[PDB]
């Protein structure tokens, strides 16, 4: 139960750009989404919904 | 899926099954015209000329 949470809760996910891959006519903003990224502290670690 | 009335929802009804490419990131045209090509590079040591 602990292991399998330190997994989910502390991992590194994916999420495309905004344009990049084939977009729509006349788009203007392409940026990069930044979703879930690893914990970096005993603090952030202390808090894990078990 | 197989909805309650027992119809059929298949990809056609949700995904535009096409046939494009791995990336839409490289676009090239020769003499202002739509083209592909390959950047053939010289292996170390081998003769450019050969």
């Amino acid at each position: 139960d602990v292991i399998t949470a330190i997994k989910a809760q502390n991992a590194q996910v994916a999420a495309g750009q905004l344009g990049g891959t084939p977009p729509v006519k006349g788009q203007q903003l392409n940026a990069s989404i930044i979703a879930q990224t690893r914990l970096t502290s005993t603090e952030e670690f202390g808090k894990i919904l078990l | 899926k197989v909805n309650q009335d027992g119809s059929r929802v298949l990809l056609r009804d949700v995904a535009k099954i096409e046939l494009g490419g791995e990336n839409y990131d490289i676009i090239a045209e020769f003499n202002g015209q739509p083209a592909s090509g390959l950047g053939i590079k010289l292996a170390t040591g081998a003769n450019a000329l050969d």
